[PDB]
């Protein structure tokens, strides 16, 4: 049970994070401003800061509170 | 033709630059725009040489930060005694050392901290402490809480004289250059007052006071009891009793019949059997002998009379034929650079204080000493560390110097010049013999867990299958022990019970014993070497390849600390001496851990316990256990970390809090070492548009770090996190087990 | 009770822990005197410890099996069962004073902005500057509402912003 | 100015030869040599290490790379205002003028120089990588 | 050879040439500046890429910019 | 204890996704290097001027993000 | 362009200033492609606060 | 001695009296009610 499990959980882990980076190349190579220009995909790039920010902001709350209630316990 | 030169009034002294920040540098004292500012402000305080070019002015600047150390250093001592006078259980444990353990630093009864107050005996709470004040102060002949006091008091005020002092010579009467630069009369001056003096003096207190005070102690005389010390100077009849010879003066001294002197200017050799302690009549013999020595060497160089010797003439007349000429022009570049100096100097310091550590161990010299295991493995470990330190210093400076303020033209044929050619010559052998012994001593270790771990004992390396042994060391051990009877026929005894001889115990606790060397310690020992020459190769390389390379021809231009010369010519990341001096501090914290980790573990096993035999407090696993890794790290690290990881609800739960928190910092450091700034200031980017949207971007620009500073914070963690565990560990473990 | 929990005040490994300790306490406390000023600490220390367990069960604390209490973090839950004095008044009290932080420092770098020297400013504070944006951050949530009401807070698109967006 | 030849025979400074000597290189594919002449004579730091001493009047001396021509270069010509120039030397001693050539130093303007690797535009006005793609070998799209 | 590019930002301060380690630049006549003078790259074979260039330009969006490609005996600069 | 490590669970997959999703947007065109797209997916650096170019691929950003991957799983 | 120490909004989208304001220091009255020259109180990121530009980049607000 | 008020208020002498302020707030209000977890 425990092999099995962990094995495909490390597999998956892997895989996504791959699927990030292929993603990225697409933007760096395959992308084309005018036939995507206007709709949702311009519009991810038009508020990628909002994005970015409001994903450190999150992140960076969920760190100080788990970690200071660990240590206090 | 040497005399006394001064300047006056040279600085004022007021706060006009005080509200001037970075004033010392003309380029920082037009404001802060951006982050870095504030690093590099604090960065460069003190680069003398970068703020001005004037040997005069960098000279008195590090004259008045010289008294200003010397200060702090005051300020520290006098703490310790205070707190030794008044937060103390010194008396109860003059009383009673045996069982009555040091306790000087109390917690406060607040939130919950309170349950260090670790019961140290005596009726008393508190920490136990490893300093081992507690027995120089009985070695010394302190008695009355009230002499810690006043004691405390005189250092404050000698800080305090220490300050004016700086303050004086810096901003009123200011010395000149070539006062600085008479270098004959400051060694004929330190050599001979200094040390000189120090060592007679220190006779005449260890004589007049704490030899017949601790002959008391010794002799079990109530403490409080035994007289003071002005009394003892009074009453000769009272010191005639002691040791028949006071009754005579000094008369017998005087007609050259010093043999009379022998009650109390002894050679015994060996120890005191009641206190474990080095006979104090030996050591006072001990420091007259230095006190002559160096009184008399204190009289070598010329400084107004033709009679002495001039330093450059004895530097140019060794010249040799392999050579060239020689030692010319040194007198000069020693004479004219302070980084000259502090790389000698450090050097030479940092391998005087691992000198000091062995010899302490060695042989030691206060009573009860031998008996706190844990203050022995402390000041042991902590001096060697420093030790360490400071040559790695050495090493910085030295590169620093060699790039900034060398000259060629002084040296045209110079034993430093003909070195700098052939240093590829030099650096290569040094590459091979290092990587050999590499091979070697560690395929060993390799080679004897596979031989166990396969099935096959039979072909490790022990005392039991094929052997290998410290020849030389059991043969030296062998002639020490044996001197005494032809070589110091007027010696009673081998200077130290690792010679080889009887064991001393006191308190049903071993003080010494003869030390057994086996195949464990001839591996361990050539692991040292090993890394010590991998550390010697990297400083090497930082200062030889400081001016230029075969890469970079221009090297000396572009500064001692730089990131890098771009990705150019394939990637030139980390190239810079400051980088050498980086990663030689590596190696050399790998190397002092490993060396403490040999020190620790050959103690607990093979000679600490308690006589009933002995009882070794491993009971001496390590001759079998120390020379495969599994057996190092399970039945040494993973078996003594018991009390360390249970230390909880006792007065050693802060051990384990600080053993976690060491882990963590430890590996925090990891994401500075590894991370680069590109991303760091993009997503700082990110962060601005965030701010500013909302209108509270900083007035002072963000800006990530610089690479070095990337590197240096990374380094400092990482360092700190380590060393931090292992001392969390040490001191939990070896507290709990004795 | 609630979830499968009972009152603190009625856990028997509440009450067995608290044996526990004080034959903790007592075992240890017995190797002094008793006017010792360590007696004396011991004794405050495990005066203390009762007063805890006290408040502890006064104020109707669960604990499951484990006996160390619990706390529970839905509005309506302990509203309903009278459990506010755990999450919901210290999540308000803390938004308030953070908020209060937050104001107060953004009026202050507001303020000093439009001055002839905002890096010195930045790196030197005027005291009287800070004292008056001090004791006026106090309205602060009425203050940030009606910037709100005027669409002030947010500022119009003309931010740095890089080549794409 | 006209184009300088290297004239082998020229006296060497006063060097007791160091670790950044001959390799085969000069055998197998290239290597370089430079040339000049001192106003007086007079010691200075050798850039591949060790110390040397010019002699009054010209001077020759052998480097494999180029950057060691280029320093050595600087260095006469900023602490003395010398005037060195040099000669990359092929397999098969090709000479060919390494230093001076345009007669004049690239630090001032000088007519004569084609304006050379220019484009006209600024950066911001290059195109996708999208459209570069599908080349024998990848292309940056700054190229074009 | 590493790949350069000016751009006709080129101010022509020479900072460019008054750089390079690698003589890979000149300075030759122009006329969008007022200087007159647009730097100029005809020796691309000898620059290793070690961008003292690129961090001197001042021109705000850089002006003439370096790009990495194969390598060589005469390329890479290795004394061996 | 769930409660609390499914909490540190969240974090982790909350910052590792940032890291990634940062790295994938930011490609095509950075304030600092507004030509970025122009050198692809994968470079080493940008040499030492401007303060420093150390690791700013999408590349590498994809190489920082695999840490925090291995960390949560 | 604008008479000298007017303040326009640089458009630039390249420029580190990009959709910033910035002083005009003096315009070229002669022919240059980027006559403007505009001071700035904030230095970008190689510590510059002065940059020039044509006409058409920039809007004086 | 204008000049050391402005030495005073430099900023790192500030943040170590504000956070000596609130240390000392802190540790006071913890004598006086101890272990508090409530209301
Ligand atoms: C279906 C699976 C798949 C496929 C077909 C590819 C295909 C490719 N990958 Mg890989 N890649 C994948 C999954 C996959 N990848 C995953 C799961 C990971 C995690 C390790 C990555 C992460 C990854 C990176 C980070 C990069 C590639 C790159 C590449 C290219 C060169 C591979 C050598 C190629 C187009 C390279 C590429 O396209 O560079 C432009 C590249 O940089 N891949
Ligand atoms: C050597 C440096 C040093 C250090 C690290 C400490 C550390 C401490 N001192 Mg201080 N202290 C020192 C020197 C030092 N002291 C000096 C030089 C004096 C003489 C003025 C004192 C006199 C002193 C007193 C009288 C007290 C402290 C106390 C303390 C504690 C809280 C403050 C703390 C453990 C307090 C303490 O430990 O209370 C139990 C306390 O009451 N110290
Ligand atoms: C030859 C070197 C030498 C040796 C082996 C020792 C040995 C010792 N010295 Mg030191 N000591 C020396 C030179 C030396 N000292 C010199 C040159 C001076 C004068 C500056 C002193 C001044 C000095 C003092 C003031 C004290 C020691 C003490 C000690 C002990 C500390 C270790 C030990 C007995 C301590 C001691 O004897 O404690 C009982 C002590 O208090 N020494
Ligand atoms: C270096 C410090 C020092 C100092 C300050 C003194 C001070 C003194 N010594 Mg001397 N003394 C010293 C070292 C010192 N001694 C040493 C190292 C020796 C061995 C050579 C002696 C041996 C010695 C004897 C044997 C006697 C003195 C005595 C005295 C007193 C009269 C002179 C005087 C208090 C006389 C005295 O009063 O003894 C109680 C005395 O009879 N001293
Ligand atoms: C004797 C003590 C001592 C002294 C007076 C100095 C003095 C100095 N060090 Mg430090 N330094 C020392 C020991 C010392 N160092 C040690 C033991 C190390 C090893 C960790 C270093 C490593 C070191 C480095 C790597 C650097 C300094 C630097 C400096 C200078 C600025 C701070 C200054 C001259 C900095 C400097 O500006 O050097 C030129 C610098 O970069 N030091
Ligand atoms: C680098 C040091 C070193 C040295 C001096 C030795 C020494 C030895 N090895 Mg080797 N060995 C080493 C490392 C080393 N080994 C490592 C790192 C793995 C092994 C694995 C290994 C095996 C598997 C065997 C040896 C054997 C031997 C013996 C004869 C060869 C001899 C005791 C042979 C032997 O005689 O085994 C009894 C043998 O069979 N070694
Ligand atoms: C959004 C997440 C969330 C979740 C998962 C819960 C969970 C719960 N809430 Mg709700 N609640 C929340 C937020 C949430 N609440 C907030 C922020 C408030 C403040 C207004 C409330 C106010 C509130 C009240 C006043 C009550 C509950 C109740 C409950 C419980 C039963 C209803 C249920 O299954 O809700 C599942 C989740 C939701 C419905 C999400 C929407 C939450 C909104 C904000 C409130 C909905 C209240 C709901 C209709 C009450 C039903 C009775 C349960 C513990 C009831 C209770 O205690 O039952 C024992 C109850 O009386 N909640
Ligand atoms: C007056 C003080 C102040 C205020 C009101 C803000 C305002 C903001 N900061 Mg904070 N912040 C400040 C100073 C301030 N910051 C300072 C001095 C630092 C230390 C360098 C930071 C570093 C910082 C970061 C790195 C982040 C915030 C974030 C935020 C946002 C929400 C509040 C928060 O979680 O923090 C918002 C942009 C977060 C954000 O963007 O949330 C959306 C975020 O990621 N701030
Ligand atoms: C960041 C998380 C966090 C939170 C929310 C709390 C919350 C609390 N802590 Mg603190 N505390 C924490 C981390 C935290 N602490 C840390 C990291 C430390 C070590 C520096 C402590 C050490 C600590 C102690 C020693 C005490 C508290 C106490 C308290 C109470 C203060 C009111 C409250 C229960 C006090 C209390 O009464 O708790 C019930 C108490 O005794 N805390
Ligand atoms: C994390 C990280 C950063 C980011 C970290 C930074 C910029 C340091 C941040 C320091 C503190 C946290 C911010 C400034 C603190 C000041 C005291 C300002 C006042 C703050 C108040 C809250 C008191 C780098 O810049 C970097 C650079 C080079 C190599 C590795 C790294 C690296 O790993
Ligand atoms: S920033 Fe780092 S990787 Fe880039 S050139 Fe400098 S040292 Fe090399
Ligand atoms: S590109 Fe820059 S450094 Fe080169 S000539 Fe033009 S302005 Fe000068």
């Amino acid at each position: 049970q425990a092999a099995l499990y962990t094995h495909h959980q490390y597999i998956a882990g892997f895989i996504m994070c791959g699927a990030f980076a292929h993603g990225a190349i697409f933007f760096i190579r395959d992308y084309d401003p005018e036939q995507n220009k206007g709709n949702v995909l311009a519009r991810m790039l038009d508020h990628k800061e909002a994005l970015i920010s409001h994903l450190s902001w999150v992140s960076l709350f969920l760190g100080f509170h788990t970690l200071g209630l660990y240590v206090h316990n | 033709k040497v005399k006394i030169a001064v300047d006056r009034n040279p600085v004022e002294t007021s706060f006009e630059k005080w509200a001037k920040p970075g004033h010392f540098s003309r380029t920082l004292s037009k404001g802060p725009n951006t982050t870095t500012w504030i690093w590099n402000l604090h960065a460069d305080a003190h680069d003398f040489d970068s703020h001005t070019s004037d040997l005069e002015e960098i000279s008195r600047k590090v004259f008045s930060a010289h008294f200003g150390q010397l200060g702090i250093i005051f300020i520290w001592l006098s703490g310790m005694y205070f707190h030794g006078a008044r937060f103390s259980n010194y008396e109860a444990w003059l009383s009673d050392p045996t069982h009555i353990k040091p306790s000087a630093q109390v917690v406060w009864p607040i939130v919950g901290q309170e349950i260090l107050n670790g019961d140290v005996g005596g009726g008393f709470q508190g920490i136990q402490i490893t300093s081992g004040f507690f027995q120089l102060w009985r070695a010394s002949g302190i008695t009355s809480e009230l002499q810690l006091y006043t004691t405390a008091i005189g250092g404050l005020v000698m800080a305090a004289a220490m300050f004016f002092a700086g303050w004086f010579h810096y901003h009123k009467a200011a010395p000149k250059l070539e006062w600085f630069q008479n270098v004959e009369s400051m060694l004929n001056h330190h050599l001979g007052g200094l040390l000189g003096l120090g060592s007679l003096a220190w006779a005449g207190h260890q004589i007049h006071v704490s030899l017949p005070v601790n002959k008391l102690l010794d002799a079990g005389v109530d403490p409080k009891e035994i007289p003071l010390p002005h009394d003892l100077l009074l009453n000769r009849a009272i010191m005639a009793d002691l040791y028949p010879s006071f009754a005579k003066g000094i008369a017998p001294f005087f007609t050259l019949n010093w043999s009379e002197y022998s009650d109390f200017l002894t050679f015994k050799g060996g120890l005191n059997p009641v206190t474990g302690g080095l006979w104090l009549s030996d050591t006072a013999h001990h420091h007259v002998a230095i006190a002559v020595l160096f009184l008399v060497a204190g009289h070598m160089y010329r400084t107004n009379w033709g009679i002495g010797h001039s330093m450059k003439e004895i530097l140019e007349a060794h010249r040799g034929p392999f050579t060239g000429e020689g030692h010319v022009g040194l007198y000069e570049i020693l004479t004219t650079s302070w980084h000259a100096q502090l790389a000698i100097n450090l050097a030479l310091f940092g391998s005087l204080s691992i000198i000091v550590a062995h010899h302490m161990y060695a042989m030691p010299p206060y009573p009860y000493l031998a008996t706190d295991y844990g203050t022995q493995l402390s000041l042991f470990t902590h001096h060697t560390w420093i030790g360490g330190f400071c040559i790695v210093g050495a090493g910085a400076h030295a590169a620093i110097f060699m790039v900034r303020d060398y000259d060629p033209t002084n040296n045209y044929n110079n034993l430093l010049d003909r070195v700098i050619r052939h240093r590829d010559a030099i650096i290569s052998h040094l590459n091979w013999v290092c990587i050999f012994l590499g091979f070697h001593s560690f395929g060993l270790y390799i080679h004897n867990d596979t031989m166990s771990a396969l099935g096959r004992p039979q072909d490790m390396f022990s005392d039991t299958a094929i052997q290998l042994q410290p020849v030389f060391a059991q043969w030296i051990q062998n002639t020490h022990f044996l001197a005494p009877q032809l070589t110091a026929p007027n010696a009673l005894a081998a200077t130290s019970l690792t010679w080889g001889g009887d064991l001393v115990a006191v308190g049903g606790k071993v003080a010494m014993m003869p030390i057994s060397l086996g195949t464990s310690d001839f591996m361990v020992h050539h692991i040292h070497a090993f890394t010590i020459h991998v550390t010697v190769l990297i400083l090497l390389k930082g200062v030889l390849f400081a001016r230029s390379s075969r890469l970079i021809p221009d090297k000396a231009n572009l500064g001692f600390r730089f990131p890098c010369d771009g990705p150019g010519r394939g990637g030139t990341c980390q190239v810079s001496a400051w980088d050498h001096v980086f990663l030689g501090l590596f190696w050399m914290y790998n190397s002092l851990s490993i060396v403490i980790f040999h020190f620790s573990w050959k103690m607990q096993s093979d000679v600490w316990g308690t006589v009933t035999g002995v009882s070794h407090i491993t009971g001496g696993n390590f001759a079998q256990s120390a020379n495969t890794i599994n057996g190092w790290l399970r039945d040494f690290l993973w078996a003594q970390s018991s009390q360390v990881i249970q230390s909880y609800g006792s007065a050693l739960s802060a051990y384990g809090l600080i053993f976690l928190g060491a882990h963590f910092v430890w590996a925090f450091s990891l994401m500075f070492l590894f991370s680069g700034r590109g991303y760091w200031q993009e997503l700082i980017e990110s962060i601005v548009w965030a701010h500013n949207k909302l209108k509270v971007a900083p007035a002072i620009q963000p800006r990530a770090l610089s690479i070095t500073q990337g590197r240096a914070v990374g380094v400092a963690h990482y360092l700190l996190g380590g060393i931090a565990t292992t001392w969390s560990f040490f001191l939990a473990r070896i507290i709990s087990v004795g | 009770d609630i979830a499968g929990l009972t009152p603190c005040s009625e856990s028997k490994a509440y009450a067995k822990l608290e044996k526990k300790e004080l034959k903790t306490l007592e075992k240890r406390l017995k190797q002094y005197e008793a006017d010792s000023a360590p007696a004396v600490a011991l004794k405050a220390t495990m005066e203390r410890t009762k007063a805890r367990f006290a408040n502890y069960a006064k104020a109707g604390l669960l604990c499951g099996n484990d006996g160390l209490p619990h706390l529970i973090a839905d509005p309506g839950l302990a509203l309903k069962y009278g459990h506010a004095g755990e999450v919901f008044i210290p999540t308000f009290g803390f938004l308030y004073v953070a908020g209060y932080i937050g104001y107060v420092g953004r009026q202050y770098l507001i303020a000093v902005k439009g001055e002839a020297k905002p890096t010195d400013k930045e790196i030197i504070i005027d005291v009287p500057l800070a004292t008056k944006l001090a004791w006026q951050g106090a309205g602060w949530p009425l203050a940030a509402v009606q910037e709100l009401q005027r669409g002030t807070l947010l500022e119009k698109e003309e931010n740095i912003t890089v080549s794409p967006r | 100015w006209t184009v300088p030849t290297l004239n082998p025979d020229t006296p060497s400074p006063i060097f007791g030869g160091s670790t950044g000597g001959l390799l085969r290189k000069a055998q197998t594919e290239e290597f370089y040599v430079i040339t000049w002449e001192a106003k007086k004579e007079q010691i200075f730091e050798m850039p591949t290490g060790g110390a040397a001493i010019m002699r009054q009047g010209p001077n020759l001396l052998k480097f494999g790379k180029k950057e060691q021509c280029l320093a050595l270069t600087t260095q006469l010509r900023n602490k003395f205002k010398l005037t060195p120039c040099f000669y990359r030397v092929f397999p098969d001693g090709k000479v060919q003028y390494l230093h001076p050539a345009d007669g004049v130093y690239p630090e001032k303007v000088n007519a004569g120089r084609v304006g050379a690797n220019q484009n006209m535009r600024r950066i911001g006005q290059n195109v996708n990588p999208i459209k570069v793609k599908f080349s024998g070998r990848m292309m940056s799209p700054a190229e074009i | 050879a590493h790949i350069v590019k000016i751009y006709d930002t080129c101010i022509g301060c020479t900072q460019c040439v008054r750089a390079c380690p690698l003589d890979v630049l000149e300075m030759v006549p122009w006329d969008g500046c007022k200087a007159s003078q647009m730097a100029s790259a005809p020796r691309t074979e000898d620059c290793v890429g070690c961008k003292r260039c690129e961090t001197a330009c001042p021109t705000d969006f850089l002006s003439v910019r370096v790009y990495l490609g194969s390598e060589s005996t005469r390329s890479m600069g290795l004394s061996y | 204890g769930d409660f609390l490590v499914h909490h540190a669970i969240a974090l982790g997959l909350h910052t590792t996704t940032l890291i990634l999703v940062k790295g994938a947007l930011d490609a095509r065109g950075s304030k600092l290097m507004p030509d970025k797209k122009d050198f692809g997916y994968s470079f080493p650096c940008d040499g030492p001027g401007r303060g420093g170019t150390c690791d700013i691929s999408a590349y590498d950003a994809f190489y920082l993000a695999v840490f925090w991957m291995l960390n949560t799983i | 362009g604008p008479k000298r120490g007017s303040l326009v909004k640089i458009l630039r989208p390249e420029s580190y200033w990009f959709n910033q304001v910035g002083k005009v220091v003096s315009v070229d009255q002669s022919g240059v492609r980027y006559p403007v020259v505009v001071r700035f109180e904030n230095q970008n990121y190689a510590g510059v606060t002065t940059n020039n530009y044509a006409l058409d980049e920039v809007v004086a607000a | 001695m204008k000049d050391f008020t402005t030495y005073l208020s430099t900023a790192p002498v500030i943040a170590t009296i504000w956070f000596t302020f609130t240390a000392g707030l802190l540790i006071e209000i913890n004598r006086y009610f101890p272990d508090p977890l409530v209301f």
